[PDB]
């Protein structure tokens, strides 16, 4: 489900035509932390589940 | 010959002009891709949990914002130079013209 | 005569630089877009993998 | 009167041509600009043409 | 050599319009952020909803 | 004809509307101090000659 | 023309601020 | 604020009115002499 959500997510940003809906001008972006692991990590979560 | 000298200074100032305009619609024309790299930030950097991912994507749209930010500093610095040219430009026009006269 | 020649060619070689500075900057600015966009599909593909 | 307008006219006169001799100095100015800036591509080229020309001249038995 | 009330007049006048300038482009220079701030507000307040 | 000059020189400002050609920037010219002379001055020169 | 065939539809039946904003 | 530029006018006002007091007094000294 939490997967799931992700991809929705990623869905909607890439797919996302410009010019319509998302043009503030956002600032400040340009840290972010959130991410608190790397892919290899999360994979090897995936295969421990398995 | 200075009225030839004239004319033609008439021709550079309203190409100068040209030049201005140019670098202004430059500013319109970059003004809106900004846009893409911080909004798609603003809207990721949203996820429910640790699926957080850093990876190749982001790292070029941090590459994105740099770049632009770059791309807005030289052509306002061309601002700059570009009405200095014309006002040197226009000063010429005057004293060219008085002794004309 | 010299002060109007030299101010022309100032301003002609000055007006080059700024043209060719603003074309190929935007073309390196497209290319890394495109790049972008492409990184963004291979992770979707690979989420979906999961 | 007319001797002092005569001081007058001759110091704004050469006011004039101190306007005129700055204009001059910053086309000077200007001109060695122009100069430096292809200086530089002068001696980059004799360089590496010298480099280049001793080391095949040297080399290649 | 026009020194009458004119010269001084316009001398004045255009410096009390820079400076008027400068604060009327300080009021836009800061709706800027005025406009930021709102921004994330929205953007939480829709994640809340989410 | 030093004064049907400064008429003619003159009127081409005042009647002439501000909407131009010659529109084209300037540097400051605060600093300008080409005047020497007052009103009663031009007064009492023109006294002199009558 | 395009608002009010909207609002019509809507009635029967039962962006585009940004472009309104640079038609303005 | 508006007093700023009200001081400034009165400074430039002072200011004018004194080369005009000055040169008018080297004049009335040119013609006393």
């Amino acid at each position: 489900e939490d997967k799931s959500s992700a991809q929705y997510i990623d869905e909607n940003c890439f797919n996302l035509r410009s010019t319509s809906d998302s043009i503030s001008f956002f600032h400040g972006v340009e840290k972010f932390d959130g991410t608190v692991s790397i892919p290899e990590t999360w994979a090897k979560f995936s295969n421990d589940n398995i | 010959k200075l009225q030839t000298q004239l004319a033609k200074i008439l021709q550079e100032i309203f190409q100068a002009e040209n030049t201005i305009m140019l670098l202004e619609r430059a500013i319109v024309a970059k003004e809106y891709p900004l846009k893409m790299a911080q909004t798609m930030l603003a809207c990721r950097t949203r996820r429910p949990n640790v699926e957080l991912c850093r990876d190749v994507p982001q790292f070029r749209l941090v590459n994105e914002v740099f770049t632009i930010d770059d791309t807005l500093q030289t052509l306002k610095l061309r601002l700059r130079e570009t009405q200095d040219t014309l006002q040197l430009l226009v000063m010429t026009k005057s004293r060219l013209e008085h002794e004309l006269a | 005569i010299r002060n109007a020649e030299a101010s022309r060619l100032w301003a002609s070689r000055l007006t080059g630089d700024s043209l060719r500075i603003m074309q190929d900057k935007d073309q390196l600015i497209h290319q890394m877009q495109e790049g972008t966009s492409r990184n963004l599909g291979q992770r979707l593909s690979d989420l979906g993998f999961w | 009167v007319n001797e002092v307008f005569t001081i007058d006219d001759t110091l704004q006169t050469l006011k004039l041509r101190l306007r005129e001799t700055q204009d001059t100095l910053q086309l000077l100015v200007m001109t060695k600009s122009r100069l430096e800036h292809e200086l530089a591509i002068k001696a980059n080229t004799l360089c590496i043409d010298k480099d280049k020309c001793m080391s095949m001249r040297k080399s290649f038995p």
